[PDB]
């Protein structure tokens, strides 16, 4: 029999078969339900839409999501997603394989306990584990200790981690990620004359910032250069389908990364909270940290953002310091991959909460297993 | 927490030099005289122990990676590295070692140099547009005359999304209920059901017996009429859902505040579907209905026999 990995994000599912190099199903982690604007017939029996299909009728659903800023806080809704990433994505019934979660870093400990419970009383699960998402994302890339700068669609955290463990006094947790990004490049765009103001825009938007967004080295430069060349600027179909035009908004959108101003954000920029996170920890790990930068995460897929980062970091770190950044081409699931490399090993099959050790248990054997 | 394995049981037990190659997903011995020979397709695990005068031994754990070694493979090489340290009370020191860059320390455990070789063993590693339904077919009026009759066949009731059903006769709907043995489910999502809707309703959930779910969500149903819902809950002992969610107005600070101490005050529900605004009563709201499904699991343990 086979396990399942399944990775929760704020935007994105991520879900398959622990053995896979890749998940099988990846779709919004969204919940849609009718907008008060008459009686939707066309709905039949139904209460609500998930995933891809919520996704298609966004301009006639209210579309909420269950997981924000990677915290579970709509459980109802989040049975919903597990309910149709097992049965509708995978086709499978859950009450036969052993199933590998996932969880953010600083996940509360009550949030541990209840997808532990839900697991075991509404899916029946035999077996399952929950493993936080950077650690996951460490060992994807060979390693034990590094610092992992994870970034999706709605929470970017940095990651110490030592001898297999994350650090916790030293994780720091930025509210500013791909959807602010996306939502970002929105207003930038109608700076220049474009109507870009939420569902069938707020996704197609979404698609030209995965496609044409990249980070700048130097960022002041590369605004100088933009205004003269013209050598930078390229054009995108959309769907109705005129031709859109677009340049220095390509790299203006990701600086917020580095400038959390751009948006009016007080914090400091990804370079500076993973600085700020190296010093919280021992000296004496503070190299092998600074040498082993993990990227993670779709919002770290941006071309030039290893190089940026080596230069700020650089900038901040003592003079005689080695830097690295490692930024696999997966990085966008990583997370998953260590999941389900983790969910293979011979030695996993003690690790697994059983359902007979739940039983005896309860949902708090979670702190005990699960660490 | 701490794993067995055949191979960890052989680890560190005694001075000297042990090596491990990754092998679909599991730590595998090298046989002594292959010692130094690193496949460049494959990822190794290397434990030194070294003695001291405690009679306590040192360990230095180094993975190994090749250049042309699967992700599966290097991988699986850190987290059999933790393992193993962990096993070992944490006492390691471990240490990465990439092919073409190994550490002075490591390349010293090799008395005539270690050695490459190419290849290794193999990997582990193994639309919608609009609405597309046909529209809920349930037959309303039919379907009130059933939970009258109190009709056996008649456990499901599902009038999501039909359109123009008064709300009297939502209201009957209601009223039925209060006397039906069978009906176990029970949704009525937008229909633009409001507050006498859920009056009704409520008046409903203090002498039904048998209902198990209750979905209300997707109307007009005010913070006063979702109050009175709940306040129905601690005289209902057999609802375990109740699904309000997505109705027209914010439900107000005030009654969520109501609502969650009348979650308290039932051992019953097991899920309430509704977005807490204040993260006060959305902690509670969670903690309450976790409380009762823990209850579920402690008697499925006790009716055990035992
Ligand atoms: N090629 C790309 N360039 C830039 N951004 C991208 C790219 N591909 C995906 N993204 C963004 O990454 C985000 C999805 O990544 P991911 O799956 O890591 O997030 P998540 O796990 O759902 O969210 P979180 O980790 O924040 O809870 C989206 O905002 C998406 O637009
Ligand atoms: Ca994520
Ligand atoms: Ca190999
Ligand atoms: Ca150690």
């Amino acid at each position: 029999t086979t396990a399942l990995v399944c990775d929760n994000g704020s935007g994105l599912v991520k879900a398959g078969f622990a053995g896979d190099d890749a998940p099988r199903a990846v779709f919004p982690s969204i919940v849609g339900r009718p907008r008060h604007q008459g009686v939707m017939v066309g709905m039949g029996q139904k209460d609500s839409y998930v995933g891809d299909e919520a996704q298609s009728k966004r301009g006639i659903l209210t579309l909420k999501y269950p997981i924000e800023h990677g915290i579970i806080t709509n459980w109802d809704d989040m049975e919903k997603i597990w309910h149709h990433t097992f049965y509708n994505e995978l086709r499978v019934a859950p009450e036969e394989h052993p199933t590998l979660l996932t969880e953010a870093p600083l996940n509360p400990k009550a949030n541990r306990e209840k997808m532990t419970q839900i697991m075991f009383e509404t899916f029946n699960v035999p077996a399952m584990y929950v493993a936080i998402q950077a650690v996951l994302s460490l060992y994807a890339s060979g390693r034990t200790t590094g610092i992992v700068l994870d970034s999706g669609d709605g929470v970017t955290h940095n990651v110490p981690i030592y001898e297999g463990y994350a650090l916790p006094h030293a994780i720091m947790r930025l509210d500013l990620a791909g959807r602010d990004l996306t939502d970002y490049l929105m207003k930038i765009l109608t700076e220049r004359g474009y109507s870009f103001v939420t569902t069938a825009e707020r996704e197609i938007v979404r698609d030209i910032k995965e496609k044409l967004c990249y980070v700048a080295l130097d960022f002041e430069n590369e605004m100088a250069t933009a205004a003269s060349s013209s050598s930078l600027e390229k054009s995108y179909e959309l769907p109705d389908g005129q031709v859109i035009t677009i340049g220095n908004e390509r790299f203006r959108c990701p600086e917020t990364l580095f400038q959390p101003s751009f948006i009016g954000m007080e914090s400091a920029g990804i370079h500076e909270t993973t600085y700020n996170s190296i010093m919280k920890c021992d000296i004496d790990i503070r190299k092998d940290l600074y040498a082993n930068n993990v990227m993670s995460g779709g919002t770290t897929m941006y071309p030039g953002i290893a190089d940026r980062m080596q230069k700020e970091i650089t900038a901040l770190a003592p003079s005689t310091m080695k830097i690295k950044i490692i930024a696999p081409p997966e990085r966008k699931y990583s997370v998953w991959i260590g999941g389900s490399i983790l969910a293979s090993l011979s030695t996993f099959q003690q690790m697994w909460i059983t359902k007979q050790e739940y039983d005896e248990a309860g949902p708090s054997i979670v702190h005990r297993k699960c660490f | 927490m701490v794993v067995e394995h055949p191979e960890f049981l052989k680890a560190g037990k005694e001075p000297g030099l042990q090596i491990w190659r990754v092998e679909k997903f599991d730590l595998v011995p090298v046989p002594t005289n292959l010692y130094g020979d690193f496949f460049t397709g494959d990822a190794y695990v290397i434990l030194k122990t070294v003695q001291l005068r405690n009679g306590n031994l040192q360990y230095d754990l180094h993975y190994w990676l090749g250049n042309e070694c699967s992700q599966d493979e290097s991988g699986a090489a850190a987290i059999f590295t933790v393992q193993l340290d962990d096993y070992l009370n944490g006492r390691a020191v471990q240490h990465r070692e990439v092919q073409g860059f190994e550490s002075a320390t490591f390349l010293g455990y090799f008395k005539s140099g270690l050695k490459y070789k190419k290849g290794g063993v193999a990997s582990g590693f193994g639309y919608k547009p609009v609405p597309d339904e046909e529209p809920n077919s349930t037959d309303v009026e039919e379907t009130l005359e059933r939970i009258k009759n109190n009709d056996p066949k008649l456990e499901e009731v599902n009038l999501n999304n039909i359109r123009n059903i008064p709300i009297p006769t939502l209201k009957a709907y209601a009223e039925a209920l209060k006397e039906n043995s069978y009906v176990k489910k029970f949704s009525i999502v937008g229909t633009r059901s409001n507050d006498p809707v859920a009056y009704a309703l409520a008046e409903m959930l203090k002498e039904n017996k048998v209902l198990k779910t209750l979905n209300v969500e997707s109307n007009f149903i005010s913070g006063a009429g979702i109050l009175r819902l709940v306040e129905a809950l601690p005289y209902n002992t057999s609802l375990v859902e109740m699904k309000i969610d997505n109705q027209s107005q914010p439900l107000g600070n005030k009654v969520e505040m109501e609502i969650v101490s009348m979650l308290e005050k039932n051992a019953t529900l097991l899920k309430f579907g509704y977005h807490f605004t204040q993260q006060g009563p959305r902690l509670r709201a969670s903690n309450a209905m976790m409380n009762n499904n823990d209850l579920v699991r402690k008697r499925r343990l006790a009716d055990l026999t035992g």
